[PDB]
DNA sequence: GAACCTTCGAGGAAG
DNA sequence: CTTCCTCGAAGGTTC
């Protein structure tokens, strides 16, 4: 799951988010098992 | 509210209104969203109002934002994620978006999905973000600064135009019924004639005329009260302010029409250079009363007959 | 106090003063707030004074700030959040607000709402009914979408001799100085049409009357004091007279370029152009021409020279 | 001391000096702060010197700063915050302040208060900072560079004028006592007439003559030493420098007096157009040696008799 | 070394040397710093060289910087804090300094102090920096760019002038010793007459002739070698270039000596309008080959005899 | 996709297409990269599509960027380093990249290596990078604005031109088949005639007419249906657009048909002078609607009779 | 590689080679660098190649940069610190360098030192860097473009001229020898005659002709092949470019043959003034296609007969 | 009518 | 974003 977690964190950083804030945002998500797309999709939605 | 809600109430703009009506029904005749639309025109013609109408005609929710508020790509992608199938995203002043975001908007507009690439190149992987179908509606005062790649994605162009007297008169009549005031059709035309063709200006004049008519009169805007109100305010029958008339008079009386420099003209009327060049000069040029030359401003024959002075080449 | 508090005390500005009364009386009749007002025009004519008069006539407490003090959007948001229904916000020198701040003011003026990003989250604030008043000398510097939202535009005009005469007498009573009507008229003629200048001259004449006289202004003390200050009966200073004299006696009235004329009187070019020419041109003593500037017949008659075509 | 400290020691400027006396005395009778004063005019005429004299006559401490040192609104606010009742603030080269900073003085000068933002977030506030009575004194050579609303706030305007031969002679004699130098009145008058009307120039000539008098002479300045020193410096009895004389000689001998253009004249003397127009030409015009016309520069009758030619 | 180190080695500029010696000697007797001095004049005459000579004669360490190196007010303040009693500060190309910095020297040069803003920003105040006695030396090619208040503060003005053939001949000889090349006295005069009165040009020509004489010669700059080398460089015996020769020849052959307008001439020679007026014409006028007139420029009798045509 | 993939599918541009075919096949026989190629001309003629065809004909991976997207040397360095032997780099709007970016492009194009300064302060070194063989392809709307030294590096030039009716009619049909729209030989001919000769414009109109035929008909684009739709789009039977009509009408009604300059006109109507000159003036000139004169553009009799105004 | 490496390989420019041979050989007897050299003339004549030849003959490394590449003093300082003893620094388009940067070279060229401010805040201090010996090679189009203080510091000047048919023929024959290709004397002569006297063009055309001969021919270049290849491109029967034809055509038809100024003409053809002035106008003038007059450029009868119009 | 000189006005580039 | 300034035009005089 570390790939999907890092993928979401790395993908979020590619959208301009800071590594720390991007990590916290993705780290703040409860389900780690969710697919990389869902992790980034939910994380991006939560940023609104 | 003073904003029309449907094409039934949107006065004027018949050309752009006719085009959008056909396209909206054709899109509704299919399970497809409306093509990306871009609105062109000077400020105050109703671009924002039209955006609300398009959403109401489409029967879909509307998300409103402005170019200056979008500072990072995450905002745009996050905002797009909040959209439901067919939602309309309206971006005002789209010409002011930062270039870093424009390069991402292409994928959403053309593909409705985003792919992010990572890795040095020897080892790499992509992540795909799928977006629901949506329609972007952009409003801009300057078209020339939009890059060719973005311009090519917009499939519909709508030129806004200045309202004509018969339609601008109807906007006044409508607004007068929102308040509790009776206005004679001849009086409504007198305000429209001086509204410089902009609905926002007509509304401002009507408010001022209302205040006079209910304090110095019986609270009714008849042709006589309208003349008195349009006399306390020095707005000429062509819409020229007191200072606008003073500019033309000075050029004709003291310089024989020019050429005259901006600085020389500013000190005569006791005004700042910036005010003359930005507040008053632009409307006088549109009406064709003055022209700009390498040697200075010059008054045209159209100005002579309006101010009432004899002209000679 | 030097600043009038009500329209009954505010002398002159018949055009602006008359219009504002109608709009203020009408607003009270409907129990509504007054539309946003922009005051603009030359320096010292009464822009700031009128802003306080409007607040007193509306019967509201005035909130006050200035363009240079507001440096970021966060400042304006805090100021606006303190507004209560019917309050009046006055921004002096409004032309200095940064572009980042003017954009926030668009929605607040037209829609009474603001959308501010503020752990990052967006807070939507709905403003109560309020009136914004702005004063500036550079109205052309404001953004085009901002000017379009102001509902009342007040352009200030210069005062006439009857009004300046009454202003000087009013100020004399505040200083409890006795001044005769004909002496007061002599100061009005020299005030260049600006109320602040009329007060400045009175302060200087008062000092002379207290040191070189009996502390009373009369047709005799005024003549002496004005001679010491060297202010002509048309309001021309020592340097103003030197410019006209040089043009008439050395160049036969012109045309002469600004550069040549500045070096001759030993003044700086920027100073002659921006500090001395403006009043001479508006009064018609000088005219600019494609080949230079020339002294008009009005200058010859005033300086006491035989005019020659 | 080299700089006069009281009006009794300040020679000349009768108009400005006479006016300031009356306004200072009147303010003392009312026991209130002096109105704001602006001093402007050519270089070296005494603007800075007068600012210190005003403070001594008023009997208060002078707080000094300069335009180039004030770079942001935070700097000016801090200075104003350190004022005490009756203090005098003197700002030299006041025209260099940024335009965004001048607008802070508008309310300070007229109403004695400034509006400042304080706090943060929900605690941010705008508050009036109230100032005690004070006098602002400004000195500048480029008055026209100041904004129209600022000049209108100064209640007293002092325009400096050039000095005359009797006053410059007395100034030279005074300076000759600061340094230990004996000078004959005839030699003092000889230098004064060559000082172009500026006190700073009179002091510079005296310093150069002193160096010569104590190296090439007996350490005393007399008609014999003054004439020799001035010949070495090559400054004409009218104050014309070596290059000033070369200009007139060329115009009179090659162009018969003109009209001649500045470009043509500059090339003949091997100088460049900028130095001739900015350094040498201005004094020649103000003293009547050259006349500017639409056709070019022309040498006047006064120039012919000075160089010794015949005005045909 | 190429650059002279003392007044005994500095050939020419008699008017400047004679004055500087008197002022330097006087300053030593009083044990005081020398007054601020400005060196100005045409390019390559020796302004920078003289600045180092002044320091050697005064016997003190020289601190060096330049106008373009001082980018902001903070830079100048740092340099001034490094001054020690009696130090000499030399600023080359002083006209390049920005106005915001030039106005900081006004106080330093007259009163040896500076106003500075200090503090944590929460609390901050203006304080005076007191400078020790020092001498500012400035060098510039165009004094017209300096503001009037700055030029008025320099106590000693040094205007450089072009060199005569007798003195310029010595400079060529002195340089030959440094290069260890024997030169005949006749050849030294040939190089001098072609050096347009400028020392930098004389050294350049000598270097080129030196290279030629040691590659195809016997390592001696004889009268025969110099003529051959100067022909290769295409330098006329009056220092005229082929372009200069073309101008005069065209005026004599196609217009009978003129008058001819600058536009008309520029076309017939395929030269750019302003290049002819600023690069080639100024030397021709000063030497007297061309004379400007109200109706155009004319070739003088000197140009006829130099080109060999018959004057009429 | 709509755009073709090979020269077999690329319609028109016979000259450019025929030239590139020879050079592309010749490069393969020698097994070497193609020389740098520059494509220029009006917008929408197919410059970008040609780049994809060249890559496909060469059998190489294409990389794409734009002038305004590259802001600093470090940006271009990363792209150029991420290249494989034979790769093709396409840069759109190459005339808009900053002067500092071109520095790296010269050495890369000429010798395939670059020198990058690295470090700051005490760190000041440079790194030499050797690039593999690659082909640069540039595209611009304005060729005369391209930097002279840069334009010399391109070894091949392709000048795009407007398509004719026989070509556009086939293109319109091709696009209709991709959209599966049915169009008659007459209706497809009408759109081509009014498409202003540009494929991008023809594609825009075709998509819009479809929405019309799906309401005012059975989805079949008939000649009569096409004409009613084109009038609804405000498209003249001569291809003039809303802006074209507004330009000519403004000249005739307010300026008597001209002459008027490009700038003066662009001020009355809210359009950028670059857009008028880049997209409107070139077509209007070739079609004879406007003529250029010593004082600007003037509307010809054809324009008057077409617009319905009495000619001069 | 095609670029010549030594003087024996550099064909033509005999006047420049002969002088550089003497100066380089003389500079090698002594253990010192060559004096700073300035090369000027039309673009593309081979001045950059000359810098490489000098570096190889001197036996040192060559570093390259350009005028527009330097925007602030910090850039020039970093470059100079990267030079080894005796290295050669080549600066292209030196006339386009900023004035504030140019004044930093003055000390570097004449004395090999630079005065710079280093650090920030309390660390800000002036440092005196001492550079190792180096040779600067500058390139510019005209000598009149540079300032007098810079031009006076260059010790060698070289004017480069167009190559004649005998030389270009050898250059084409040499270039066609690096590529294993065969070309007949008539083809080489025809290609050179069409090469506008510029070696850069001669090499570009030769590559294209080779490509055509390999695909559309038997791999041998003959007069018949050169004509067809050159006919396929836009090169006219005497080398005129498409831009050249555009200019002549515009002058005759739109200006009636002139007179017209290059400023007003440039804006009508949409070409940048610097390109038409420096690249195209010089050749048209030197070959009689265009004539220059007091009022402006005028097309000669030769142009009329070339374009096929009547010189009425 | 060819040539010089002064003056103003609007761009644009160097802070 | 602003000041500074330079480039281009044109009015007037003289031979
Ligand atoms: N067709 C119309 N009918 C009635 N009112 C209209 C119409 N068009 C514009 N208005 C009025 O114009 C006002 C301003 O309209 P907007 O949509 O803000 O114009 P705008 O183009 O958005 O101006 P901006 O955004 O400042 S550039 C609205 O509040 C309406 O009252
Ligand atoms: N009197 C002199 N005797 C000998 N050499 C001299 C003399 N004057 C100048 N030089 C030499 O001339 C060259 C140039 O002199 P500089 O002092 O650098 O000229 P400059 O005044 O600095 O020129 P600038 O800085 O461009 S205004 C140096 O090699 C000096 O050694
Ligand atoms: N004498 C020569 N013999 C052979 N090739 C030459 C000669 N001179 C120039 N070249 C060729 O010219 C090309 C390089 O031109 P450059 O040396 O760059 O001229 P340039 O002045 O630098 O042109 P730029 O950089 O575009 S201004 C190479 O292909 C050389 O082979
Ligand atoms: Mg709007
Ligand atoms: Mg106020
Ligand atoms: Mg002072
Ligand atoms: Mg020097
Ligand atoms: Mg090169």
């Amino acid at each position: 799951s570390e790939d999907a977690e890092q993928e979401a964190v790395a993908a979020l950083v590619a959208l301009g988010y800071k590594p720390q804030e991007a990590s916290r945002m993705v780290s703040k998500i409860a389900r780690p098992d969710a697919s990389s797309e869902t992790l980034i999709r939910d994380a991006l939605r939560a940023a609104l | 509210t003073l904003r029309p809600q449907y094409f039934k109430e949107y006065i004027g703009q018949d050309k752009v209104k006719d085009q959008l009506k056909i396209f909206i029904e054709a899109a509704k005749l299919r399970d497809e969203a409306l093509d990306h639309t871009l609105l062109f025109g000077p400020p105050g013609l109703g671009k924002t109002t039209m955006a609300f109408v398009i959403a109401n005609e489409m029967g879909v929710n509307l998300k409103q934002t402005s170019g200056p508020a979008i500072e990072k790509a995450g905002d745009l992608v996050a905002i797009l994620n909040d959209l439901e199938p067919g939602d309309i995203l309206f971006i005002d002043e789209i010409h002011r978006m930062p270039m870093a975001v424009e390069e991402v908007l292409y994928s959403a507009m053309e593909d409705y999905y985003i792919d992010i690439m990572i890795g040095a190149g020897e080892t790499s992987r992509s992540v795909h973000l799928d977006l629901p179908p949506f329609t972007l509606v952009g409003a801009t005062t300057r078209a020339g600064m939009l890059s060719n790649p973005l311009r090519a994605r917009f499939g519909i162009n709508g030129h806004m135009e200045y309202y004509e007297l018969p339609d601008l008169t109807e906007i006044v009549e409508r607004t007068s019924e929102i308040f509790e005031m009776t206005i004679t059709p001849e009086a409504a035309l007198e305000l429209a004639r001086r509204s410089r063709g902009t609905p926002r200006i007509a509304n401002r004049l009507l408010k001022r005329v209302r205040d006079y008519a209910q304090i110095m009169g019986d609270g009714v805007i008849d042709d006589k009260i309208a003349d008195q109100a349009l006399t306390m305010l020095d707005v000429d029958h062509e819409g020229l302010d007191y200072v606008d008339q003073k500019i033309l008079r000075t050029m004709i009386e003291m310089y024989g029409g020019g050429p005259v420099g901006l600085g020389t003209l500013s000190v005569n009327i006791a005004e700042e250079r910036e005010t003359v060049e930005d507040m008053y000069e632009p409307y006088l040029i549109q009406k064709g009363f003055i022209m700009r030359t390498r040697t200075g401003r010059v008054a045209t024959a159209k100005a002579y007959e309006h101010m009432g002075y004899d002209y000679t080449r």
